[PDB]
């Protein structure tokens, strides 16, 4: 079908060599593989839906003349986000970063019932409504 | 065959005779008159003949809703699942024109004590607890001393009438809430909390008073019970149309030469009531601007439809309104009908639990509006807008007072519109 | 007593209303002391109080 004249290739993808990358900024960081806490002041939950990719947090400093906060990082503005984790891990394998995935965090179902504010014998009754 | 006219009730079809205080309203006066008659051996036939009974006559509840009573008794006639059962009687009677359910409490405080045995017995309660207005002090007295006699002569507590039934009658007064009349919010005034109504699908069949089964049945409905469980579901369904079935009571207040409160058969015609019993409109019935026939929840309607409407929930749907309490209100064409239904929005912002948000903010809204409305001080195209926020406060609260309070709006837009752009000419020209 | 029995056992927060207006009636109005009192008796915290004495219109705080 695909007449192409494929060949093999038996080793993992790594192309640390040819994405320009300094060597300082691959060996040295550790990328955080996760899907992004709830915001605690919103109810809304359109924010934890795909899986993120960020960086180590390194050192900021006040500008002298404007007191601006400086930095030499420059991978500390970067965020990647990803369909799935083996997606996000597949990305950071291939370009040589060492990374720590943390499972989804996803709330558990809770049985709610409206009447067990009225019970007759058990503690769930409400004193206000 | 069927009937096709109604009125003209005679005084041996009426169940409240002792309406206007005219007998003796204790326990012997009570007696002569037929109440607590044989009442024993309707408590040993059990609560499905009971129920059976309130079935046949077609009875509909008189609070302001018109479910059928037999029906709703029903959901109580259930085992036990380990819970006490209770009956409450709503006896809040707030309703601005409404007086009827005074006069029981006041004049025949033992037909109410009667009924809440018999209600009692279909539903299988312990005990009732009769939840009256608290501005009503002197009525919950008479009915305390009546419940007191029926404790004294066994017709009530420890083996109620010599039937191996026990019974017990509670009078809990209220604290000044028009609110406390909805079931619900009745229910969370007993347990001691505001008087903010609950939602559904949580029924007080299921969980209600003390999260228990209970039932909340309106006074009328109530103290009419044993009447038509000696006299039959039969007798009962004899007045009225089909589904309309049975004697109600109704308060003619406004502008009538003699304002009053009587009896009369269901379905009977809104003129004839009028003119009958009430002495006619101030004026005679050319006077007439306008009518609320079921108290304020109840869109007005105005004398077009008053010519041939009749008393009766169904005849009143389809004029566009409902029978509610059956509180006439009558308006001759020397009122401000914008004044008038403006004071009624102002009621229920004052009576607004404040729990939901569309009754909460909306009926706050609606005051302001209908205030500049009788000013004029408004443009036309705000009527429209007036219109519009009624529809989101219908059908979008927890509770019908919501409801109630957009339905007056809406019936002021419906017939009387023009009255409403004309005031708001005047306004125009003179503040330029 | 006599109002409090009138509810089931571990119900006595059912009581609430009929002892504030009992207050009332004793005193002619409902000052602060008189709302914290009536919090004791029945083992509701008084704040309960507050909200059934703010709400309803018979009762005069003032
Ligand atoms: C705002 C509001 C006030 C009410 N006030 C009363 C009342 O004063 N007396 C009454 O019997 N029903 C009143 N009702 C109706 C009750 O919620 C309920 O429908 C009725 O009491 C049930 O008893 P019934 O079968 O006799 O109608 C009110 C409803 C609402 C929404
Ligand atoms: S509609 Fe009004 S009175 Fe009814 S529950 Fe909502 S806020 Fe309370």
């Amino acid at each position: 079908t695909r007449d192409t004249q494929l060949i093999t290739v038996d080793e993992k993808l790594d192309i640390t060599t040819i994405t320009g990358v300094p060597e300082e900024h691959i060996k040295t960081r550790k990328a955080r593989i996760f899907v992004p806490a709830r915001n605690n002041m919103q109810s809304g939950v359109n924010n934890t839906k795909k899986w993120k990719m960020e960086f180590d947090t390194r050192e900021r400093w006040e500008n002298p003349l404007m007191g601006w906060a400086s930095t030499a990082d420059p991978l500390s503005n970067l965020v990647l986000t990803f369909s799935t984790k083996e997606d996000a891990v597949a990305f950071a394998e291939k370009n040589g970063w060492s990374y720590d995935v943390e499972e989804r965090k996803v709330p558990k179902p809770k049985s709610k019932s409206y009447g067990a504010n009225f019970s007759w014998n058990k503690r769930t009754r409400v004193s206000t409504k | 065959p069927k009937k096709t006219s109604f009125g003209s009730l005679k005084d041996e079809d009426r169940i409240f005779t002792n309406l206007y205080g005219r007998h003796d309203w204790r326990l012997k006066g009570a007696q002569s008159r037929g109440d607590w008659y044989k009442t024993k051996e309707i408590l040993l036939k059990g609560p499905d003949w009971i129920l059976g009974e309130v079935k046949t006559s077609g009875l509909r509840g008189r609070g302001g809703a018109g479910f059928p009573t037999g029906l709703k008794w029903s959901f109580m006639n259930k085992p036990s699942d380990g819970r006490p059962k209770y009956l409450v009687v709503n006896a809040d009677e707030g309703e601005p024109g409404t007086c009827k359910d005074r006069e029981i409490i006041r004049h025949d405080p033992h037909k109410l004590v009667e009924g809440c045995l018999v209600g009692g017995r279909a539903m299988g309660a312990r005990a009732a607890y009769i939840y009256i207005r608290g501005e009503f002090y002197n009525e919950a007295s008479n009915l305390q001393v009546a419940i007191r006699e029926a404790y004294e002569a066994g017709l009530i507590g420890k083996n109620a009438c010599g039937s191996g039934y026990d019974f017990d009658v509670f009078v809990v007064r209220g604290a000044g809430a028009y609110i406390c009349g909805e079931e619900t919010a009745l229910i969370e005034s007993i347990e001691g909390k505001q008087g903010k109504p609950r939602l559904k699908p949580p029924f007080p069949a299921d969980v209600g008073v003390f999260g228990c089964p209970t039932t909340v049945a309106n006074v009328e409905t109530v103290a009419v019970s044993p009447t038509i469980c000696r006299r039959g579901g039969a007798w009962f369904a004899s007045f009225g149309r089909e589904r309309n079935s049975g004697t109600k009571l109704f308060n003619i207040s406004g502008h009538v030469n003699n304002p009053c409160t009587v009896e009369e058969e269901m379905s009977v015609p809104l003129k004839e009531l009028i003119e009958k019993h009430a002495g006619g409109v101030t004026g005679g019935w050319d006077n007439l601007l306008a009518v609320i026939p079921g108290g304020s929840s109840t869109p007005l309607i105005p004398k077009s439809v008053c010519e041939t409407v009749l008393m009766d929930f169904d005849a009143l749907i389809q004029a566009q309104t409902g029978l509610g309490t059956a509180a006439v209100i009558v308006m001759d064409r020397s009122t401000d009908i914008v004044k008038a239904i403006a004071r009624l929005i102002e009621f229920y912002k004052h009576e607004s639990c404040g729990q939901c948000t569309p009754c909460r903010e909306g009926v706050d809204w609606m005051n302001k509006v209908m205030a500049r409305f009788v000013r004029g001080d408004a443009r036309p195209a705000e009527i429209d807008s007036l219109w519009e926020i009624s529809k989101q406060i219908e059908g979008h609260t927890i509770c019908a007072l919501g409801d109630g309070a957009a339905w007056p709006v809406q019936g002021l837009i419906r017939h009387f519109r023009p009255e409403l752009e004309e005031r708001m000419q005047q306004f125009a020209q003179q503040h330029q | 007593e006599a109002i409090v029995k009138n509810y089931p056992e571990g119900h006595k927060a059912a009581a609430v209303l009929p002892v504030l207006d009992l207050a009332q009636r004793q005193n002619g109005w409902l000052p602060i002391s008189a709302m914290n009192k009536v919090a004791e008796i029945l083992q509701v915290p008084p704040m309960r109080v507050y909200e059934v004495a703010t709400f309803y219109t018979m009762y005069n705080r003032k």
